[PDB]
């Protein structure tokens, strides 16, 4: 066993992104130990879905995708197959069939200031809804009246983007928590990322 | 699209910044509340102002929505809410004027100081000495004189200004669609748009009187049997069919008639209900205090605090340097931020306003759901009554045998009853005539029916009249005695304690009975019921969605108030009332003046 998957770069990283700008990471040719998570704090929402905790060393898979991105303590019940609302259904979509774990545990004590937090952006309007794993960068006056926006601010022209705000006085539920998503999935490939 | 959705997404994007906005404004007043500095004062003044300036534009910017092609009736009420509060229809030369106006009776209230009698040397202050003079000191020519004294520096200076605001007021209030500052003030309790359930701005005057024309036969036999006490006081002053004497009424203006319980005490010889000994004895201190509170809140199933309110809230006297106002007060600074400032000793009085504001900081918890133009109570009495029924319900002797404060072997009967309900009437009962006189007159007032060189004769008339009470000495029309009030002085509506004062009946009866409770009512405790907690969760999670009379109907099953639960509660000091007032004539008379 020499080539360990190094989940602790997905992990520990000191710089999770914006939801709206998600980052992927593709994880393939190495030893996947997933003992290695359960090292940090106490974790707010362990959740698997398609395949059992305690089996995780005893299957594999042909390729595995680990996202991560920064969302507030209560929209957290939001990253699931099937739920509705804002932040799900304009940032981060999911498929129904989806077969992993969900992770997520506070960080109130790194991503918070006094003077307050305005790094961390999400998305409010947009034209239509978002398709299953897919991302959008793209930031343009949204029109909401008749009349044109020609590409200004003002009456009935919004920008898309709104920005979080984190100090250490809020109370839970407003406090940043911080999501990293594991994938797994099949292919008419040979498996090799296990052990 | 359509107007609805336009509007729709203009509110989605107010209610994310006004949130932004409020908290870092809360935040900077907390500060300056907990530290008296300059630089807090600063802070405050630049949040407020940027709170109130931004405010202004989003008013400005919601005018260009129409209301009538609106029907989700929420989307109205908060575009209404946005309009109604953010507009200004004044010029900036009137404005200007209204605000120096403003400051100055705020400021003139604030530092007036009474001088000691005859003498240049001492000026005193209202808060440290006159209060006491006028509570404790049984001098009938000191009190006179503080009385004459004060009103005469305070009113004389604020006539004017008070003709001046009136005038302004008026224009104001004419410039927008309300007939005047009264209907103004009188348009918080309307409700339209709702079928069954709508309320009109003039009902509430006729509602009011009737409750009025209702508990006079209480208040006049209380009123009987405080001047056959007071005639035992002071002989020689005291007329056996006349009003009583201003000056003598415990207070500086009236408002409460707590402080004469140790002259009439009806039944001496029996101990007093008091546990202060008691906590002195078991060691107890202000966060124990707090967790039994706590504890109670927890026990009818309602949800209690989290660890940031412990951490952060301050529940004792800083002392050395560090100096704060020590009124008790609770604090919502929003994004579940909840706090609670008060300055804190072992005593029984503290132990209840413990409850009191605890109730106050569930109710706002309890519609933290709600959008931020709808995060309030139904009406401005409603959150007075919710703060003020817990109150009610834990100085039980069952509820401090309970937490064990109180003697098991303690017992109740004719005379303790009878001396609770006293001393309950005599802060509760006495200060509903002088409301209802107080804000009649300003209704009164601002419609324009009292001319101004007829304001005080009226004042006095009704004075004598309604409360039944004289004035001492004789004033013209330079003094301006209703201006001596901080409420009145500081343009704060007067109409929220008398609906709080049956609010908070109908609530208890309605409790109580849920609780399947038996026996006199005055004997209730909801500590452990879990059925009543969750109708009274029911209600508070609604916040202002819903119609009050909604509310009330889904509570007690009305949609008006009532006074029969009052008179229900007090009816046991009523039968008393009437058995000691065989030989005493019942009612005032007008035409006794004091002053020859
Ligand atoms: C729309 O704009 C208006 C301004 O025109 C805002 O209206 C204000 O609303 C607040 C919230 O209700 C009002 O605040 C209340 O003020 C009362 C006045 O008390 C004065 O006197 C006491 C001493 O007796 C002082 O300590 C205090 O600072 C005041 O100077 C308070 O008594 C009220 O407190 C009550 O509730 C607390 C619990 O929260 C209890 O502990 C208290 O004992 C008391 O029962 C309350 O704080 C304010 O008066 C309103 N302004 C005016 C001019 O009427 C709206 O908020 C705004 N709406 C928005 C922005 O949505
Ligand atoms: C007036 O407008 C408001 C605002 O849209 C309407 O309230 C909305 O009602 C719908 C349906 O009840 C809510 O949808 C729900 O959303 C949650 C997620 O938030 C989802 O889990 C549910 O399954 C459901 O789809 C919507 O949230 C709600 N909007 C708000 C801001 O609360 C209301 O219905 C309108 N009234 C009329 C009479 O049209
Ligand atoms: C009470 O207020 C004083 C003055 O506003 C605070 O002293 C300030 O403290 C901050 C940070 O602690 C410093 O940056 C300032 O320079 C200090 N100012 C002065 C004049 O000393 C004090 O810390 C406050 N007390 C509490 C408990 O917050
Ligand atoms: C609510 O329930 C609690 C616990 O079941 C009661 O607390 C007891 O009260 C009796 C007095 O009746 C004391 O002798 C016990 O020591 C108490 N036990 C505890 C654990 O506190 C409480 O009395 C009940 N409330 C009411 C109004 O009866
Ligand atoms: C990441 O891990 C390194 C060492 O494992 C540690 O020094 C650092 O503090 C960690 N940072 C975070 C944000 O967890
Ligand atoms: C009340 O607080 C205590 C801790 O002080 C906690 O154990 C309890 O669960 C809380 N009540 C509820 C209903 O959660
Ligand atoms: C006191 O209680 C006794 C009980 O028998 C009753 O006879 C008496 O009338 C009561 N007195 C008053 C003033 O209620």
């Amino acid at each position: 066993i020499t080539n360990l998957c190094p989940f602790h770069e997905v992990f520990n990283a000191t710089t999770f992104a914006s939801v709206y700008a998600w980052n992927r990471k593709r994880i393939s040719n190495c030893v996947a130990d997933y003992s290695v998570i359960y090292n940090f704090a106490p974790f707010f929402a362990f959740k698997c879905y398609g395949v059992s905790p305690t089996k995780l060393n005893d299957l594999c898979f042909t390729n595995v995708y680990a996202d991560s991105f920064v969302i507030r303590g209560n929209e957290v019940s939001q990253i699931a197959p099937g739920q509705t609302g804002n932040i799900a259904d304009y940032n981060y979509k999911l498929p129904d069939d989806f077969t992993g774990c969900v992770i997520a545990w506070n960080s109130n004590k790194l991503d918070s200031k006094p003077s307050g937090n305005y790094n961390y952006l999400y998305r409010l309007f947009r034209k239509s809804k978002l398709k299953p794993f897919e991302r959008d960068i793209s930031t343009e006056i949204y029109q909401a009246g008749n009349k044109p926006c020609n590409g200004v601010a003002g009456s009935n022209c919004y920008s898309p983007l709104q920005s979080y705000g984190f100090r250490p006085t809020y109370g839970v539920g407003h406090q940043p928590y911080r999501v990293v998503v594991l994938s797994f999935e099949l292919l008419h490939a040979p498996a090799t990322v296990c052990g | 699209s359509t107007i609805e959705e336009q509007a729709k997404t203009f509110l989605d994007k107010f209610n994310h910044e006004a949130e932004d906005l409020f908290y870092q404004s809360s935040l900077a007043s907390w500060n300056y509340n907990t530290n008296i500095t300059e630089e807090n004062v600063q802070n405050m003044n630049n949040a407020g102002d940027k709170w109130s300036a931004f405010l202004k534009e989003q008013s400005t910017l919601a005018q260009m929505y129409p209301l009538q092609e609106i029907q989700n009736l929420t989307v109205k009420l908060q575009l209404q809410a946005l309009q109604q509060n953010g507009s200004s229809v004044l010029s900036e030369d009137k404005s200007k004027r209204l605000n120096t106006i403003l400051n100055t009776m705020s400021t003139i209230y604030s530092t007036g100081k009474v001088c000691n009698p005859d003498n240049p040397q001492e000026c005193l202050l209202l808060e440290p000495g006159l209060n006491e003079i006028m509570a404790n000191s049984l001098d009938y020519n000191e009190r006179l004189w503080a009385w004459e004294s004060w009103r005469s520096e305070v009113g004389k200076q604020l006539r004017p200004l008070y003709e001046e605001y009136v005038v302004l007021k008026n224009e104001m209030a004419r410039a927008n669609h309300y007939e005047d500052y009264g209907d103004y003030w009188r348009g918080d309790y309307e409700v339209n748009g709702v079928d069954g359930y709508d309320y009109s701005r003039g009902q509430l005057i006729e509602d009011v009187e009737h409750t009025f024309e209702e508990i006079k036969p209480l208040y006049e036999h209380l009123h009987a049997y405080v001047r056959a006490k007071l005639m035992n006081a002071y002989p020689s002053y005291i007329s056996p069919i006349g009003c009583l004497p201003a000056h003598l009424l415990g207070d500086m203006w009236g408002r409460f008639w707590t402080n004469l319980y140790s002259l009439t005490v009806p039944f001496g010889q029996k101990p007093n209900i008091d546990v202060t000994d008691a906590m002195v004895d078991q060691a107890w201190d202000a966060q124990r205090i707090f967790k039994e509170a706590e504890k109670f809140f927890v026990s009818v199933g309602l949800p209690n605090m989290t660890q940031g309110f412990w951490e952060n809230s301050m529940l004792t006297d800083p002392g050395n340097v560090q100096k704060a106002v020590c009124h008790p007060t609770a604090w919502d600074l929003g994004k579940g931020d909840f706090r609670i400032l008060m300055c804190t000793k072992v005593t029984m009085d503290d132990f209840l306003t413990a409850h009191h504001e605890m109730g106050h900081i569930q109710y706002d918890m309890a519609y933290a759901a709600q959008p931020f133009l709808l995060r309030n109570g139904a009406n401005e009495g409603f959150h007075e009554a919710v703060g003020e029924i817990m109150s009610l319900s834990a100085a039980t002797p069952k509820h401090l045998k309970s937490i064990g404060l109180l003697s098991p072997d303690f017992q109740e009967d004719n005379e303790t009853e009878i001396n609770f309900l006293l001393k309950q009437a005599l802060t509760i009962v006495g200060t509903l005539p002088f409301t209802y006189m107080l804000e009649k007159w300003r209704w009164m007032v601002f419609k324009g029916e009292i001319p101004k060189d007829q304001w005080m004769k009226k004042w006095w008339e009704m004075k004598r009249e309604i409360v039944g009470v004289v004035e001492p000495v004789p004033h013209d029309e330079t003094y301006c005695d209703p201006a001596s009030l901080f409420h009145v002085s500081n343009d704060y509506s007067f109409i929220r304690y008398y609906t709080r004062t049956l609010y908070q009946f109908q609530f208890q009866e309605a409790l109580c009975q849920a609780a399947k409770h038996e026996g006199p009512l005055h004997k209730c405790d909801i500590s452990n019921s879990t059925e009543a907690g969750q109708k009274l969760f029911n209600m508070l999670r609604l916040g202002k969605s819903e119609p009050w009379t909604l509310a009330l109907e889904n509570v007690v099953g009305a949609k008006n108030m009532n006074v029969r639960p009052l008179l229900n509660y007090f009816e046991p000091l009523f039968t008393w009332l009437k058995d000691q007032n065989k030989n005493s004539f019942v009612g005032w008379s007008t035409d006794w003046s004091p002053y020859a």
